[PDB]
């Protein structure tokens, strides 16, 4: 990392000079917990047929949201106190701090 | 195994299985396809499996500038010395600067509409183009750049056009910063949340850890709660612009032709301004356009964005609904009468106690967005949080913090004190009439609105070299 | 991991149910700061000729060693409260503990 | 290749340089041999490099036992049912076991005494033979396992081998676990940090990390200030054992022969039992034993362990001192007064500035080791926090900790309670006087000593399968 500088580099590097990836791109995320897989290491609960997690079985992400989030578009009520502008800056926002990759 | 057109779980595929009687896919052998995140060390029997952020975390407008050096190079005009970012060459919107075309291999925007043959935009980012409603924005923060480095260049002839296009990507980072923090964030987190994590800014703190949790990746989607079912498109007497002034969002997801062929950004900016966010509600969690039709258009089935988020999770190891409530040092329900009180409601305690079997295991994207929303906010305890604890950690581990002694001058921190969403739409549109401030609250046209000409600009003076 | 247990894995695993591979061997330690290496990720401080640290030439560990740790035997003071024992417990404890390994 | 037979800086090697005219190693050109800790993964351009812990933190006697399954399947003894481990079949010590030897393909312990022949013993880690007096106690703990299975069988006799195995592996582990917090780290931390870190356990808590932290593996390191230059061997009656009662350390370093043919472990027990540990004090930090002839009989040159472990938390990328004295919210020094204020010694605090340059760039060792101790305590504020912080994560986020319920019945509890590592040597060797409790300040005979007649023994009553 360059002693001096003056503006913001590209990759975010060195804005933290003692660790110098810290908020880079292209860089493992930090964890707040020990991480949680089915195995301890790598695969997500749900994966393997009949292995419960924490003492109950894995429910369906889809049986979750066809039971808790779906609700009749008729009953939607709209924020008196919110634009949609505000959900907008929020996705433009996440933008602005992460993008998780996949394999094509 | 292509996870796109196979339902085989193998890896990197972890497709989303269909229960019995769902009311969309009658075919249990069908799924929701789903591709598992890349993990940060390929292979490794030693390593706990984490993802990848590809992006800067910090608060720098890096969806605008790229957070990769050859992107960043690719969005800038090179042909002169102006400091610009590159411009559409092929189209504009009224004589308005467009975002350039990307050059993807297989372009989701060109199957929105097959006649068009409108691809996706290029951006610092490459979601630019999920919806018409973000485009507007990534194009609005374009044009703010080029009429930043024009102004400057004004003011100090000798800059060359690196330094311009430093000083007007700074000053629009900054935009950014003072938009989040000062409007959006106390929004979300209400008053007593907003002033428990986001005390009064002292300086830059190098010990504090600015990278994004893999956590919020998953709890700051719950954005996902205020998504209306339509885009909005007014004229400018904010009424519906014929002849598609309410198009469903199914029919709007990466439809890069609606804003080249059918107006272009300024009845976008005034739908989003003029229109009610959608709000979060118990029983009425997420609409139907993202939850049955996301991304109908584009591939083999419409995806559930509710349900990805859940899969999501677990993808990426993230502790349950106890584990992080824990974690933030709120009460951990083991009933479902704890849960019902934690939620003040029984009946979705019920629903999701019949789900998980316990609250240690409720997803953490679900258990968050269950919870009933804080005072003049719009997130519960929980999310409150993550979101948080993860924003002032962005803010005091940035050694580019618009605030930190150093970054701006006093005169020029006073200048951009005077910045707003609002001000920025009437330099780089059409739009003469705009939301009064606080943008994110206003959303009642005419009550809310007022004209252009009462918001002071920007003053550049104090950048002057001289 | 079982249901119920008796007694501990040999490797550690299963210790903690909800992430089973926590105190368990042949896993990565623990960081409670983020890591500090010359190029920001791996090459440690010293590696690379003329490359600061923070602002200072980095001190050959062979040089402190020699200026601040040695020296004269004789003048060794013996601990009136402490054993010999203690030294070697904590010794022995350490290696219950942690064993970094190395290549070869 | 080789790092300990070349001085090129290449994968993966890190040699230490040399400073000019050092008093030992002439030739500056030269080096110190340094392998590089294996990196949880390997190659990577993405994660941030970070190293392995072979061996389960569980304070759980894994260095007995072993931290992988094919090793503690060799450790025991499988030809029978009686749940013992394995022991010498060449030799014995006085009529008692002694640990088996090892299969090493280039064996340090061979090279020690060429004519000998005697190699590495075999333990649950790999450095059992490092020091005689690491092997004594390695090996006591070897026979009170076989003496508590022995027991168990006489006690239960329709116990297989392996419920005998794994009842006293529990024991062992149990005994290790109250010998080091009833006994040890109060010695450690001095009563003040005793009871900041380590309050009274109140229960088993699934949510406290129980992994040892990159930081501990280099501030745990503190113990090599404890190190005499010799090894003490004493004679039945705790006077010098002929003809080498003292022999240099650098003469004793995977020395297996010695406890083979030189007496066995009781001499060596004995002199650990009646000799003062040295004493850490700022001019007189660590001793040319290990500083200038670490390992010498085994390498090219002899090593440096106080500088191998500066170079050790460079290779671990630790942070420097004032980061850790932060993390452990003690006062950060900018100054060389400031220093001197926090060492209570200016001298101690401008020698280290003219090393470091700045008390940020003190290596977590060194800046460790050189603060005042606390009282009663064997190290400084910051150690005490590392150390501290450690050990109550093992204690607290251990399942099977031996106060946790369900894993003794109150009665086993209360036997237990009785142990201490006196009564295992008066069990386990020809030893007839040890110390008083505490062992780790008894240090003078006779007046710190007593009859192995005067203490209980362990009741095991409780066991008995009813
Ligand atoms: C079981 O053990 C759990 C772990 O406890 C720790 O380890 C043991 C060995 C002890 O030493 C113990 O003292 C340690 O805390 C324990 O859970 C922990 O509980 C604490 C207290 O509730 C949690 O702290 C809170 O954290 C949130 C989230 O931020 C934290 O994490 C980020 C990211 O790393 C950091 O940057 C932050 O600094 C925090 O460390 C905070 O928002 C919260 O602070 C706010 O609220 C308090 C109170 O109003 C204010 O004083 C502050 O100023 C803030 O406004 C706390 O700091 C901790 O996260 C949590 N850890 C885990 C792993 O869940 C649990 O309570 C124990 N249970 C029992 C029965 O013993
Ligand atoms: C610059 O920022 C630093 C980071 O600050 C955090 O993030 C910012 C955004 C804020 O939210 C802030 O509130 C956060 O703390 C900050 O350094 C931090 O300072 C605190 C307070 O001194 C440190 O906490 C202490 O930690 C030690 C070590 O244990 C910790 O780590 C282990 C391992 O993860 C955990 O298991 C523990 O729960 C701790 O989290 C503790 O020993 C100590 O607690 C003990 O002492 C107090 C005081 O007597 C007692 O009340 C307790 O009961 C304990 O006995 C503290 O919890 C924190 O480690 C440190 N972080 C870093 C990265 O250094 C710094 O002060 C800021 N500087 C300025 C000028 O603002
Ligand atoms: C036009 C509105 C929005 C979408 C369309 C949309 C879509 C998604 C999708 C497809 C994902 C990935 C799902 C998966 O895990 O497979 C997704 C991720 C994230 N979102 Fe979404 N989102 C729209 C809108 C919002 C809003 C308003 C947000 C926040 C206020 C929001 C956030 C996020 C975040 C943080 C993610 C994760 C990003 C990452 O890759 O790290 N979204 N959204
Ligand atoms: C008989 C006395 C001791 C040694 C001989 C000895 C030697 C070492 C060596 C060679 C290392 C590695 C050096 C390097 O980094 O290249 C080492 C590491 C550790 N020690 Fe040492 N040690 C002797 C004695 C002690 C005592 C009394 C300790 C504790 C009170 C102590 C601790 C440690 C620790 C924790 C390590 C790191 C172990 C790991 O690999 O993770 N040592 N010591
Ligand atoms: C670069 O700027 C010039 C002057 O504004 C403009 O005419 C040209 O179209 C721009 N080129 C690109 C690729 O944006
Ligand atoms: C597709 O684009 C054309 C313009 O090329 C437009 O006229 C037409 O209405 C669009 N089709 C749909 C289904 O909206
Ligand atoms: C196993 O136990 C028996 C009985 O104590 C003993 O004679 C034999 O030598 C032991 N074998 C080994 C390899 O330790
Ligand atoms: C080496 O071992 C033999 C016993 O086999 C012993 O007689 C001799 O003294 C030892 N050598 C040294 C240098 O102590
Ligand atoms: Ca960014
Ligand atoms: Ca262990």
């Amino acid at each position: 990392c360059p002693e001096q500088d003056k503006y913001r580099t590209i990759t975010g590097m060195c804005n933290n000079r003692r660790s110098p990836t810290l908020g880079a791109s292209n860089r493992a995320f930090v964890r707040w917990l020990p991480a949680e897989y089915e195995d301890g290491f790598s695969l997500p609960y749900g994966w393997t047929p009949g292995v419960k997690r924490n003492g109950f079985p894995v429910a369906l992400a889809r049986a979750v949201s066809n039971e808790i989030v779906r609700f009749p578009t008729d009953q939607l009520t709209p924020d008196q106190e919110r634009s949609l502008m505000f959900m907008q800056w929020g996705q433009l926002l996440d933008h602005d701090l992460d993008f998780t990759p996949e394999p094509a | 195994v292509n996870c796109e057109t196979s339902c085989v779980q193998q890896p990197p595929c972890f497709p989303l299985k269909i229960p019995p009687n769902d009311p969309r896919i009658k075919n249990q052998a069908d799924c929701i396809p789903f591709f598992r995140s890349c993990p940060a060390c390929p292979g490794s029997n030693i390593t706990i499996r984490n993802q990848i952020n590809a992006l800067t975390s910090f608060v720098d407008a890096s969806m605008v500038y790229g957070s990769e050096e050859p992107l960043a190079r690719n969005l800038r005009n090179m042909s002169n010395q102006l400091g610009l970012l590159a411009v559409n060459q092929r189209f504009q919107d009224n004589g308005r600067a467009l975002l350039p075309f990307d050059n993807l291999h297989d372009d989701p925007c060109l199957l929105t509409n097959r006649s068009a043959r409108i691809p996706c935009f290029l951006a610092g980012d490459t979601r630019s183009s999920e919806m018409p409603e973000l485009t507007s924005m990534h194009t609005l923060l374009l044009r703010e750049h080029n009429r930043l480095a024009t102004e400057l260049k004004s003011l100090n002839p000798r800059w060359d056009g690196e330094r311009l296009y430093q000083e007007a990507r700074k000053i629009v980072g900054a935009m950014v910063q003072i938009i989040t923090y000062r409007d959006y964030l106390p929004l979300v987190l209400g008053p007593t949340a907003m002033r428990k994590y986001l005390p009064t800014y002292r300086s830059y703190n190098d010990s504090v850890d600015p990278r994004i949790a893999n956590v919020f990746t998953n709890a700051f989607r719950y954005g996902h709660t205020l998504i209306q079912p339509f885009m909005f498109r007014l004229d400018n007497r904010y009424q519906p612009m014929e002849p598609n002034p309410r198009v469903p969002l199914s029919r709007v997801f990466f439809a890069s032709w609606r804003v080249v062929l059918e107006g272009g950004i300024d009845p976008i900016l005034r739908g989003l301004m003029a229109t009610p966010a959608k709000l979060n509600r118990q029983n009425q969690i997420a609409v139907d356009e993202i939850r049955e039709r996301l991304f109908e258009q584009v591939m083999r089935i419409g995806l559930d964005l509710p349900a990805l988020n859940m899969q999501r999770s677990r993808d990426h190891g993230l502790p349950g609904y106890n584990a992080w409530r824990r974690f933030c040092g709120l009460p951990q329900p083991e009933t479902v009468g704890q849960l019902g009180t934690v939620l003040r409601n029984l009946k979705l305690a019920r629903k999701l106690m019949e789900q998980y079997g316990t609250p240690n295991n409720i997803d953490i994207w679900m258990g968050g967005v269950s919870e009933p929303l804080k005072r003049k906010g719009r997130v519960g305890p929980l999310l409150a949080c993550i979101i948080g604890t993860q924003f002032r950690k962005l803010r005091d581990g940035d050694r580019f913090w618009w605030e930190n002694e150093g970054v701006f001058s006093m005169q020029q921190r006073q200048a951009l004190a005077q910045i707003s969403l609002p001000r920025i739409i009437c330099d780089n549109t059409g739009i003469t009439t705009v939301s009064k401030n606080n943008i994110f609250m206003s959303n009642s046209y005419p009550r809310d609105f007022v004209n252009c000409s009462t918001l002071p600009a920007l003053n550049l003076a104090s950048w002057r070299e001289a």
